[PDB]
RNA sequence: GGGGCCUGACUGCGAGGCCUGCAAGCCGAGCAGGGGCGAAAGCCGGGCCUAGUGAACCGGUGGUCCCGUGUGGAAGGGCCA
RNA sequence: CUGGUGUUGGCUCUUGGUCGCGCCUGCGUAGGAUAGGUGGGAGCCUGUGAACCCCCGCCUCCGGGUGGGGGGGAGGCGCCGGUGAAAUACCACCCUGGCGCGGCUGGGGGCCUAACCCUCGGAUGGGGGGACAGCGCUUGGCGGGCAGUUUGACUGGGGCGG
RNA sequence: GCGUAGGGUUAGGCGGGACCUAAGGUGAAGCCGAAAGGCGUAGCCGAAGGGCAGCCGGUUAAUAUUCCGGCCCUUCCCGCA
RNA sequence: CGUAGGGAAACCGAGUCCGAACAGGGCGCAAACGAAAAGUCCGCGGCCGUGGACCCGAAACCGGGCGAGCUAGCCCUGGCCAGGGUGAAGCUGGGGUGAGACCCAGUGGAGGCCCGAACCGGUGGGGGAUGCAAACCCCUCGGAUGAGCUGGGGCUAGGAGUGAAAAGCUAACCGAGCCCGGAGAUAGCUGGUUCUCCCCGAAAUGACUUUAGGGUCAGCCUCAGGC
RNA sequence: GUGGUUCGUGGAGCCAUGGGGGAAUCUGGGCGGACCACCGCCUAAGGCUAAGUACUCCGGGUGACCGAUAGCGCACCAGUA
RNA sequence: AGCCGGUAGCGGGCGUGGAUCCCUGGAUGUCCGAAUGGGGGAACCCGGCCGGCGGGAACGCCGGUCACCGCGCUUUUUGCGCGGGGGGAACCUGGGGAACUGAAACAUCUCAGUACCCAGAGGAGAGGAAAGAGAAAUCGACUCCCUGAGUAGCGGCGAGCGAAAGGGGACCAGCCUAAACCGUCCGGCUUGUCCGGGCGGGGUCGUGGGGCCCUCGGACACCGAAUCCCCAGCCUAGCCGAA
RNA sequence: CGCGGGGUGGAGCAGCCUGGUAGCUCGUCGGGCUCAUAACCCGAAGGUCGUCGGUUCAAAUCCGGCCCCCGCAACCA
């Protein structure tokens, strides 16, 4: 799709970046302070999950938290017909 | 990552007892090159039931001999050969002695594998053994009538 | 200016006023605790006097009856310094 | 730019840290001499093996220490006996640095290939790189390339000076 | 060249299209991106470039390589040799 | 809302707080002879808060789009440059020499070469200046086979493009385009503010102020109620 | 590492979540504002659910709503010239 | 009882055998547009296939059909089938997300999760049966209003920002599933009391509930939709209506 | 304030290890050699080895606070 997890549905989100100046309030230290807060992307941590199913390679983008859910998918093994778009199958219909 | 193996494997030894590894090794050396599936639940009951489908045949192919080999002990076979004295003309191998078991009380053998090297001349006493992995002794007396 | 013992460069307050836009700044007798010097009358809450200074917020430290998010604690706060 | 991790695996070689058992080294005349602390302290040690030799390995204030093969055919040592604080037999506790084994481990250097990457008119394949690179999260740093701002008042105008 | 009204542009051969490709655009395969979307070999679109058969006169108030006159060619389809 | 206040609070209460304290002080509590009133609730009016808050006005900021039919660059494809002049290399011939270099003739026709039209420019001067024209006219002048000019078809843009570089150009104003929107942005500034009568009637000083042409407290005007 | 909540790192829990590690099934688990015990309240990681609510291109009613510089930009062939 | 639109006129017609006109449904509906056979500079250009028409093979016209995607079927889609594209004043949820401005400068902060961009839904959308609140052995799904409250708090503790429980009201209903054990169909196989995916049963709760056994006698009596069906009622034209 | 290390002769450095030498360097003095001087060689002088209070045969060689500089990031209402 795009720099999602085709297993988990995980997509980049929007954080923060804050930039802090001082020493914390709980070590006698006046305050914390804040010099800058802007946004930046968190992105899924991606990776390719090359397997060999019955016919052909199957190529995925899953997040690196989710890879051995990839493997259980692996097991499921019937219908040893068409094209490397079997995916279509392995995917939810899998899971559903 | 606890895969079950297929073959030795030198120090993360042989045919089947699971162990794990580093997962890297798993899933891109061990189950790739087709020698090693991790232990689902699924896998982890389909071999244990596989276990015991071999163990128990393991311990029923040890006790299809061992229940022939006791009802084998408590007989005796006769050999009446044309044979005058102390030597047989012709001679008594495994195969006549199948035969004689096999119509004298109704037992069939291999023949092969019985202990018999140079099959037996000479009328006497003899008593030989067999197999399968336990195995059984059998005696057998070699008589002369006309 | 020189000696002699002493530490009131005290704790709790403060009638009444100077000054003053506010906020400050200033003088202060007297009462209570406990003391110091003096025979005592009396003096003493720093220095002959007028400059030597910094609201609040944020924390630090030392104590203290106070609060402690269901309750006993603890965290963290407040109060005095 | 970078450390730590994920993706990220194999075989090794190598050291560091800690801990526990075992083994240990330490020496100026100096109860008799080349004893680490202090406590215990009338005696040990040898029966299958005691001094001296055989040579080995280790340390050396090179004096001596010390374990192993043995020749070995049995006394070797102890204290009182102090011209040193202490007393050297012995079994311990423990410090010192060390070796070893085992456990826990961090740091290195190789080789490998099968991730990942690049390639190959040909590929569930071949060649090259190779667990690096890249990319995810995270740590610190350089950073006018870019962004948002600040840069006092008085004042014979303003500045400059004050 | 203005107001009202009527008339007036005739093509197989001239130009462009039932041809070709160029930059560029678009785009199955594929790749990427919070979404919108961005790229992208092939293919397709794209012309004042490539390709392709018409020359001279007459005629009308106004059209003519276009209607007419003469000579001259191109494609398709179907027949025969 | 009001009937209870003091205390940071624990709390206590006609008081409580600090305090050893029943010294002290802070802030609190207290009928006018059935009427009137604490307090509240509507209505009206003055003023303040918060909102575009008396009206009109910025230079600018940001979001999403629209623009290279002007201009700048480059890509694809076509086109144009009268006519003259100078005369490179190289050939060729001859002289030369050991063989050469080299010298000389003829031929040849090179060049961000020369004079100069078209075409592209815009040097000086004059005119023009509510123009013929929101850049023009005349005289003169530059280049004109090259880094040349040009028709058509294309791509690149707003903190971006393009730029033989001037901060030039990106549709007649570019030190950051245009449109719509946030939007009634903000303006301690300038301007403006509408019937009539009646009584009163100021100040331009002081204190503090990133304050000095702005404020807050005081002062001075006015009104109500009380003495 | 952050967002959400009144919570701006604060004693900062709760609900979300990009990264790393990574369970259990009643004697299991989350919560009562850090953390521990006690005492309590709840059953996470699957899904749907009317009505009460919002708006007004449209139709109708009502006006101390305008009356052609007003009222929508447009009372008229206006998003037009 | 008149009618042939704004609109008369010329030149003609229709209407008590009920015209014009108004309501409901139906038929025709060139081209463009999600635009969908293929192109394309929207409203133009060029086709394949089946049938038709003309003298009709070339040319042309006519009717029909042919985009792409997802999904379920199935023989790897050679096919069929239903669905999706796009629009919509504002409202709605999600995904992103400013600045001027205020702070009498400005950076945290504010303006604000606003403006705006994008995606989706509908006549509403969201949310919704508790891993909830929070001190009363206490409430009981969610949405909305009123209050709680400018309180609790948050805060260069600056400017500023700002809840919830509870209480009163509107409306008011809760329901499916995964999992254990049972059946099964096909599968794969290192055939098995095995694994597994598709289906059917079962079962859905916090005082804990369910499954499989064990005993009990449990019962269809009662319950009953948000799904379908009929109906009154309403909307889409009208009519009577004193003096 | 808190941590890392320092303060030995008139200047600095080894001894801060496993408590039993306080030395090295340049500088200054007497002396020899060189015309000489630097050089070179010889000898001698200067140290409480940052403080106190100890563990002990002894300690500058261990500790604890101390005290100054240097060192450490850190920190600021
Ligand atoms: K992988
Ligand atoms: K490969
Ligand atoms: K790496
Ligand atoms: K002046
Ligand atoms: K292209
Ligand atoms: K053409
Ligand atoms: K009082
Ligand atoms: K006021
Ligand atoms: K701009
Ligand atoms: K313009
Ligand atoms: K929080
Ligand atoms: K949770
Ligand atoms: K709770
Ligand atoms: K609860
Ligand atoms: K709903
Ligand atoms: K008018
Ligand atoms: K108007
Ligand atoms: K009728
Ligand atoms: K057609
Ligand atoms: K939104
Ligand atoms: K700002
Ligand atoms: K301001
Ligand atoms: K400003
Ligand atoms: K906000
Ligand atoms: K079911
Ligand atoms: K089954
Ligand atoms: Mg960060
Ligand atoms: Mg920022
Ligand atoms: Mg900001
Ligand atoms: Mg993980
Ligand atoms: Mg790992
Ligand atoms: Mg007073
Ligand atoms: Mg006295
Ligand atoms: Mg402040
Ligand atoms: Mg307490
Ligand atoms: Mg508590
Ligand atoms: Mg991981
Ligand atoms: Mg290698
Ligand atoms: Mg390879
Ligand atoms: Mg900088
Ligand atoms: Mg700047
Ligand atoms: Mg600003
Ligand atoms: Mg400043
Ligand atoms: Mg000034
Ligand atoms: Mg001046
Ligand atoms: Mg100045
Ligand atoms: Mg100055
Ligand atoms: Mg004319
Ligand atoms: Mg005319
Ligand atoms: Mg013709
Ligand atoms: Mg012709
Ligand atoms: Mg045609
Ligand atoms: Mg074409
Ligand atoms: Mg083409
Ligand atoms: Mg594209
Ligand atoms: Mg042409
Ligand atoms: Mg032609
Ligand atoms: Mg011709
Ligand atoms: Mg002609
Ligand atoms: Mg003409
Ligand atoms: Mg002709
Ligand atoms: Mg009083
Ligand atoms: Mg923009
Ligand atoms: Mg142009
Ligand atoms: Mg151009
Ligand atoms: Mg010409
Ligand atoms: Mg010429
Ligand atoms: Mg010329
Ligand atoms: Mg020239
Ligand atoms: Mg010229
Ligand atoms: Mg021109
Ligand atoms: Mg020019
Ligand atoms: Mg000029
Ligand atoms: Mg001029
Ligand atoms: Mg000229
Ligand atoms: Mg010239
Ligand atoms: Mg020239
Ligand atoms: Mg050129
Ligand atoms: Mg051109
Ligand atoms: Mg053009
Ligand atoms: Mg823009
Ligand atoms: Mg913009
Ligand atoms: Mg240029
Ligand atoms: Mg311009
Ligand atoms: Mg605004
Ligand atoms: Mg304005
Ligand atoms: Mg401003
Ligand atoms: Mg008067
Ligand atoms: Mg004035
Ligand atoms: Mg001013
Ligand atoms: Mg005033
Ligand atoms: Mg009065
Ligand atoms: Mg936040
Ligand atoms: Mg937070
Ligand atoms: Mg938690
Ligand atoms: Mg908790
Ligand atoms: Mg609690
Ligand atoms: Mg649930
Ligand atoms: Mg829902
Ligand atoms: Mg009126
Ligand atoms: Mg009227
Ligand atoms: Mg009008
Ligand atoms: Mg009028
Ligand atoms: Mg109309
Ligand atoms: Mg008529
Ligand atoms: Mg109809
Ligand atoms: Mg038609
Ligand atoms: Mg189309
Ligand atoms: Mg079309
Ligand atoms: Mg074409
Ligand atoms: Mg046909
Ligand atoms: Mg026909
Ligand atoms: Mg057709
Ligand atoms: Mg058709
Ligand atoms: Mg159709
Ligand atoms: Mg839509
Ligand atoms: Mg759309
Ligand atoms: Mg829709
Ligand atoms: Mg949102
Ligand atoms: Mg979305
Ligand atoms: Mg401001
Ligand atoms: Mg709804
Ligand atoms: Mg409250
Ligand atoms: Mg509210
Ligand atoms: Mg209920
Ligand atoms: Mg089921
Ligand atoms: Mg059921
Ligand atoms: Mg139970
Ligand atoms: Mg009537
Ligand atoms: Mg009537």
């Amino acid at each position: 799709m795009s720099k999602v997890c085709e297993i988990s549905g995980k997509r980049p989100i929007v954080a923060n970046s804050i930039q802090r100046r001082g020493k914390a309030k709980r070590e006698g230290g006046v305050g914390k302070k804040t010099t800058g807060i802007s946004k930046r992307r968190q992105y899924p941590n991606l990776q390719k999950v090359r397997v060999r199913v019955a016919g052909q390679e199957i190529t995925f983008r899953v997040a690196a938290s989710h890879i051995p859910k990839v493997y259980e998918l692996v097991e499921r093994a019937k219908g040893l017909k068409l094209e490397g778009l079997s995916p279509k199958e392995i995917k939810k219909e899998l899971l559903k | 990552m606890k895969v079950i193996l297929l073959e030795p494997l030198e120090n993360l030894g042989d045919v089947g007892q699971v162990v794990d590894v580093k997962p890297g090794y798993a899933r891109n050396y061990l189950l790739p090159r087709g020698l090693a599936v991790l232990a689902t639940e699924s896998n982890l009951k389909a071999l244990e039931a596989r276990i015991r489908a071999q163990a128990k045949r393991l311990a029923e192919r040890k006790a299809e001999a061992e229940r022939l080999k006791e009802i084998l002990e408590n007989l005796t076979l006769t050999i009446p050969v044309r044979a005058g004295e102390t030597k047989i003309y012709g001679s008594v191998t495994a195969k006549d002695i199948a035969e004689a078991l096999s119509r004298q009380h109704g037992v069939t053998i291999d023949p092969k594998r019985l202990a018999l090297e140079k099959p037996i001349k000479e009328l006497g006493e003899y008593v030989l053994t067999y197999k399968p992995h336990p195995e059984v002794p059998i005696q057998l007396k070699v008589s002369v009538v006309a």
